[PDB]
């Protein structure tokens, strides 16, 4: 083996993977016992049902009771194999607790202090003269009564990397404890051995040292010696030098002097890992917000969650309605859109995604860009020429029937989009992005004042060109978001740049890329679910008109329901154009489609119309 | 045979151990000092005063008082220094064996350590000595 | 009466200087509460190492107090408990399982090899410091092995068996007619407040986090009984509080009580579980935000005792204690660490800083405002010394 | 960063007094390089005479130091070099024709009778001065037979055969962290700078003339390599510099070095080819201008070791050395020389004066401003880290 160097081998597989062959017999006996093929087939049905983690253990043993309870030794074999211990308990008394407050309640003054009962349980203290007897006092005692908190909040909880740091601290403290104890025991044993060396050969044979040896906290040495030999063969030695300290403690010392050397080298070899493991984990544990929110709204911006939000508002509205107090609810979700430039800003990113994406063919990419542009312009009622000019001037300074894009109510100020799930999902994705961007923009002026007022750290952004000039900070955020979406910037640089330059008040954009990836896939599935195509068609037919009667509103609801099944629900998105107030109602099928009655005769009209068809 | 580079590996271990040993003893010395910081100043003062002076009897008495007050802490220092010295001599013998076996092996090649042959310079030398020896033959 | 204000950096007053007595015991660091237990005395040792390589011993007088005797420990505690403490041991625990439940020793406060040594070391440090503060020999007594403010007269709570702080205060009471206790631990100072509840010769002020939090005491209307009425002060804060907020809460109340209660000496508990990155606490103070409290009480000019306490991440509380020990000698330490032997504990940068996180702050101006105004409202009978 | 001023009367300050140990060996004057060579050890002897006859010996202690041994020479030089020095005589040179070619021997550095003994005297005086300075006996230690600062670790260069200043600083470094070396010859102090170039414990500072001169080194951009970067200060100057100019350049450089480098043992080379009338140098310095340097380096208050150097007009080195030695004892001498055995050599009026000429100063306020600004810039990377308790140097 001289010529070739040494290589680490792949791995040795665990033990509990390759030990099975003695039990493969029992199952043939079970097959013989059950006899029939179909009963055995449902037996294997429930076995696999369990092996896929679908039902519990006790319930499994009950289903196998339904089958092989007929045989006692077989059923006990099975019971002990799966380790189903007998729940031999029908006679169980829920017993009382021993502690909480068996004894103490009397005249109580203030929130958390009560008088001690006046009894001659007087335990006398020694060191007290008259002064200490008058200033120190023992009549009142403090006992917690966690009285309801008269409030409500959430409890702080540790970031994921703080815990890694705590565990590293504890590991190295334990190494240090063991090595320091081994050294101190080396010292004591060395003193003894030196006493033993210079003697006469008969005062040796009768030498005995009592337990403790001179260590006021003696147990340590025993502990040390245990850990050096073992806890099986260690008591034997701990006693063999309690009765022969002359011949069996130049051997217990020569070995502590090996274990000290070896355990310190081991501490060094693992401090290498401890050291490489701390640069990475330390700095990303001081950002609690940007690391909590990331996972929170990675796993909460899903279909189930927002549906559950609006339906929760619905259910507590209706059960408050069951209470006589409030009359009845009008709508559920409310949105205001004060600044409309942000709309184009979202497009600033929106198709900026698609120009990079590969999961789509460029023709249908043009098609869904058409979706976005025409849809925003028709819904929020801003001119398509405005988005035209914004697009053009954008790439200047940074230098058509919609049906086949996809393929009495007078004075119409309100317009209702009665939508199924996917439309609601895509729309509130849009709404989330818009409101978070408007929030990050409102204070952009004093943000410019922040970055300028900071007059001369992280030099990287300096050479990187990732600092913040006295430029428009909000437009710079737009630019950097584009940069990371197209990949001009890996993540952590975006992160710390925004963090220090703007403030830690801009964590809600640290995921912007991902959330845009949510609206370039849902809009694409808008044009591939034909039913939603029918929905959008009926919507634009109802919206492009300027006057219609409430009977045609009911008609619209009817044959928009036509395309979605009984199981599916509907949400009505009312948009009023004067203030861009967008409200959402959670509508169940047979009940009324639109605004509740103001007076009763409008819904006399409702009655006649809805029951007329 | 192969070369598992044992010299350099033990050298890395040594050089990592060297600064951990020393600092415990340095802190022990710092601890010893903290007693002798209201004794050494006034002792030095009174000694230079007595050196550059009915009262001198009291002065010499004070100086002997402070001397044998401060005597115990001066044996601590040299005890600590002696154990420190023995530890670092152990470490130094470790280091030197690792180093010499690195050089005796070829974990440092002997063309990279003691340089090249004929080294584009050194033609001046050959010219000069050649002329010396030539007209020595002449 | 709460006014937001930024945090201007630490400035050492040279118009006041003092002689610092700093006690220590080189054995306190060999007693380990257990295997995974949070409390470590190793903490204290670490701080010492830093103080020894910053050369701070050239400005203060290191001592080593004499371990207190049982007849001092028996000024506050009871005899049965001190006996049990001297006898109990991990070797013979079962024979005690009666009194082991009367004195709370064994469930959360374990038994380890030589807990009586540690208890005596702490009590002795504190009593010697207070004695020398009574005898004019110094102006500041520093003891980082004390600060066990959770121990009861006859019970051991929160890893605190012996309540050496009450001993130190009874000592200071022999010479001075009024004392002021100031607790800046994240937990309520239940032991000292319970001990000194119905007296006026000591006034107590704690800055603790209230709610569903150990030990469950310290509510805004707990102000003492009978004679000591209005002579207790609790400041319940909430999560996330930071340097500017903590400072705007701390300085006005301390100033008000020093102007109205007229103390003769001050005791300061400097627990490090109110820093950022703790293991058992949820504030967000930084090194400078912590040290500011010590500085602002030092700038008043009276006899001060400075005792250690909580804090269960070792390196943070080590750095913070060394920094306050520097600024006690009217110095501001360089922000690099010298190579001591506990060096690798201080990665990855090896500096003298405790950095806060961007954790959310929950104390709103309305909360702190009504808290402080009703404190000031009830403090209008604390006027005559 | 330089404003020119007038040259103020040199004057001893009474708040500090020294314990001068003067080293002399009555043998040294007895060696001679050859017929016409500009190097004459006899001048050291001449200076001794004035020291005796002025009454200046009565406030210092005059010692012969034992000659330095071969193995004290090989602390800096090689074995082949020192063995050559020990074995070569003006009679057997024909049997060393290789080594003479190889060690830079023969025209600018010939071999005379007594070469090894002369070198022994120089090195011994320097090392014994350093050792006596380490033992806390003396404050200043004068040795005018040493200062042969041009010698190479393996080569004879420029009238010098053994670098005694290197040995002296090696002995000074056993007990001191940081040693400063000042060189006010007219040539560049290149042996010492080449010897201590890649370290930070010796800071060399030369004030020389850079041009078509000797040795040819020591630019403003030669500031140290390795960990010794910024620990080598050069001040190149032009012809004709006089007392006022020189003083206004020399004082702030030295004062900034003292404030930053904080050294706490100074070696001072006091060469005399930088005087008006010298036969190899080209400055225009007086005796007061050449002695104000010594007075300023002394006004700081740390262990000084003064040594000799150049000076090729014997009269002027003798007079300026005697005057400097009187100044180290807080004594401004008198101008009329006392009768001594060399009451010639001092024509035409027999006084304690060195006279400047009227030749023109080729150094003006912008060249000097630029040089001193570059130096002040180079000279701020050489401080001590904030946590490092000192002994008040
Ligand atoms: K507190
Ligand atoms: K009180
Ligand atoms: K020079
Ligand atoms: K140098
Ligand atoms: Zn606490
Ligand atoms: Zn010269």
């Amino acid at each position: 083996p001289s010529i070739v160097p040494v290589v680490p081998e792949p791995t040795e597989p665990i033990e509990n993977n390759i030990s099975l062959n003695e039990e493969v017999t029992f199952f043939e006996k079970a097959k013989r016992y059950i006899g029939n093929k179909h009963l055995y087939t449902e037996f294997l049905k429930i076995l696999n049902l369990y092996s896929q983690d679908i039902l519990d253990l006790d319930d499994l043993v009950e289903k196998v009771d339904f089958y092989l309870g007929s045989n006692k030794e077989l059923f006990t074999w099975f019971k002990n194999f799966v380790g189903y211990q007998e729940k031999t308990k029908c006679i169980e008394n829920i017993v009382h607790e021993k502690h909480r407050l068996d004894l103490d309640l009397c005249e109580a003054f203030g929130p958390s202090y009560k008088r001690l009962p006046k009894s001659d349980t007087f335990m006398p203290c020694s060191g007290r003269d008259d002064m200490c007897w008058e200033v120190l006092n023992d009549e009142w005692v403090g006992h917690p009564v966690w009285a309801s908190e008269d409030s409500g909040f959430i409890a702080h909880r540790k970031n994921q990397y703080e815990e890694t740091l705590f565990k590293i601290e504890e590991e190295r403290h334990e190494y240090d404890f063991y090595i320091e104890s081994n050294l101190r025991t080396i010292q004591c044993l060395e003193t003894i051995v030196n006493k033993i060396e210079n003697m006469t050969e008969n005062e040796k044979a009768n030498f005995k040292l009592p337990p403790g040896l001179g260590h006021t906290s003696m147990t340590i040495y025993k502990k040390v010696i245990r850990k050096v030999y073992d806890k099986e063969r260690g008591f034997e030695i701990i006693d063999a030098l309690h009765e022969h300290p002359a011949v069996t403690a130049p051997v217990v010392l020569k070995r502590l002097k090996q274990k000290d050397e070896e355990w310190r080298r081991a501490q060094r070899e693992w401090n290498k890992v401890w050291r490489e493991l701390e640069q990475k984990v330390f700095f990303k544990s001081l950002d609690h917000l940007g690391l909590t929110f990331k996972q929170a709204d990675k796993k909460l911006l899903t279909t189930k969650q927002l549906i559950s939000e609006i339906s929760s508002i619905k259910v507590d509205q209706t059960n408050k309605k069951i209470h006589w107090l409030t009359p009845k609810p009008k709508s559920q979700l409310d949105f205001d859109f004060p600044d409309k430039n942000i709309f184009y800003d979202i497009l600033c990113l929106a198709d900026t995604f698609i120009t990079h994406t590969t999961a789509y063919s460029n023709p249908d990419k043009e098609r869904l860009k058409d979706l976005l542009k025409y849809f925003i312009s028709l819904f929020f009622s801003i001119s398509f020429e405005k988005i035209e000019e914004s697009l053009y001037s954008h790439k200047q300074n940074v230098s058509m029937s919609l049906l086949d894009i996809l393929h009495i109510i007078q004075n119409r100020s309100i317009f209702n989009l009665f939508a199924n799930t996917n439309i609601y999902i895509f729309f509130r994705h849009w709404t989330t992005i818009y409101e978070r961007l408007l929030e990050i923009k409102q204070m952009n002026e004093r943000v410019t004042k922040e970055i300028n007022t900071r007059s001369t750290l992280s030099s990287q952004l300096s050479e990187m060109g990732l600092d913040f000039v006295g430029e428009d900070a909000y437009k710079q955020v737009l630019r950097l978001s584009r940069r990371l979406i197209n990949g001009d910037l890996e993540h952590q640089w975006f992160e710390e740049s925004l963090r220090q330059a703007y403030n830690n008040k801009a964590f809600k954009l640290y995921t912007i890329d991902k959330v845009t990836q949510s609206l370039v896939k849902h809009a694409h599935t808008l044009m591939t679910d034909a039913k939603t195509a029918e929905i959008m068609a009926l919507f634009v037919k109802d919206r492009n008109a300027s006057t219609t009667s409430a009977k045609d509103q009911i008609i619209y609801r009817l044959q928009v329901r036509s395309h979605m099944s009984n199981t599916e629900n509907m949400f009505r998105i009312e948009f009023d154009k004067r203030t861009l107030h967008v409200s959402i109602q959670y509508i169940a099928l047979d009940d009324l489609t639109l605004k509740e009655p103001k007076a009763d005769e409008d819904k006399w009209k409702y009655y006649v119309t809805s029951y007329a068809l | 045979p192969a070369n598992l580079f044992p010299g350099l590996n033990d050298i890395t271990d040594v050089l990592e151990e060297f600064p951990l040993a020393t600092s415990r003893y340095l802190t022990l010395l710092h601890e010893i000092d903290a007693k002798c910081v209201h004794s050494m100043p006034n002792l030095n003062e009174r000694i230079d005063k007595f050196l550059k002076k009915q009262t001198q009897v009291r002065l010499l008495n004070n100086i002997n008082k402070i001397y044998e007050e401060l005597m115990p802490s001066l044996e601590e220092k040299m005890h600590v220094s002696s154990i420190m010295l023995d530890n670092l001599d152990r470490l130094t013998s470790r280091l030197e064996l690792a180093y010499e076996v690195a050089i005796k092996n070829t974990e440092i090649p002997r063309g990279l350590r003691l340089g090249v042959d004929n080294h584009p310079a050194m033609h001046l030398h050959h010219e000069l000595m050649e002329k010396i020896e030539s007209k020595s033959n002449s | 009466v709460y006014e937001a204000t930024p945090f201007d950096p630490i400035t050492v007053k040279p118009s006041d200087k003092r002689r610092v007595a700093y006690f220590y015991d080189a054995d306190v660091g060999n007693y380990a509460y257990g295997a995974g237990h949070p409390m470590k005395p190793h903490r204290i040792r670490m701080a010492h190492s830093l103080i020894m390589n910053y050369g701070l011993y050239k400005k203060m007088e290191i001592y080593r107090a004499k371990p207190a005797t049982k007849q001092e420990m028996c000024q506050f505690h009871t005899d049965e408990y001190i006996d049990f403490l001297s006898r109990v041991t991990p070797d013979n625990l079962e024979m005690f399982k009666r009194e082991s439940v009367k004195f709370n020793v064994g469930d959360d406060c374990p038994v380890f090899d030589g807990l009586y040594e540690y208890c005596s070391i702490s009590g002795g440090g504190s009593m010697e410091g207070a004695a020398r503060l009574n005898r004019g020999k110094c102006d500041v007594a520093v003891n980082y092995a004390g600060g066990l403010h959770h121990a009861k007269k006859s019970e051991a709570s929160g890893f605190c068996y012996l309540n050496d702080i009450v001993l130190g205060i009874i000592e200071l009471l022999r010479y001075h007619p009024r004392v002021l206790y100031i607790d800046i631990d994240v937990h309520h100072g239940d032991g000292v407040e319970e001990a000194f509840y119905t007296t006026d010769r000591v006034m107590t002020c704690s800055f603790h986090k209230y709610g569903e939090f150990f030990p469950g005491t310290g509510e805004l209307r707990d102000i003492g009984v009978g004679a000591g009425k209005n002579y207790a002060v609790n400041v319940p804060l909430r999560d996330g509080i930071d340097d500017a907020t903590y400072r705007s809460v701390f300085e006005p109340v301390i100033k008000k009580i020093m102007e109205w209660y007229q103390p003769s000496a001050v005791v300061l508990q400097c627990g490090g579980d109110s820093l950022s990155g703790d293991r058992l606490g949820c504030f967000n103070l930084s090194m400078e935000g912590h040290a500011n409290c010590v500085n602002y009480v030092k700038s008043f000019g009276i006899p001060m005792m400075v005792v250690g306490g909580g804090g269960y991440t070792m390196r943070n509380v080590a750095r913070t204690w060394c920094f306050e020990t520097g600024l006690l000698n009217n110095v501001v330490l360089d922000k690099d660490l010298p190579y001591n032997e506990y060096y690798e504990y201080y990665g990855p940068d090896y500096k003298l800083s405790v950095r806060p996180s961007n954790m959310f702050n929950v104390n709103t101006p309305e909360y702190l405002d009504k808290v402080m105004t009703n404190i000031f409202a009830n403090l209008e009978n604390t006027k005559y010394a």
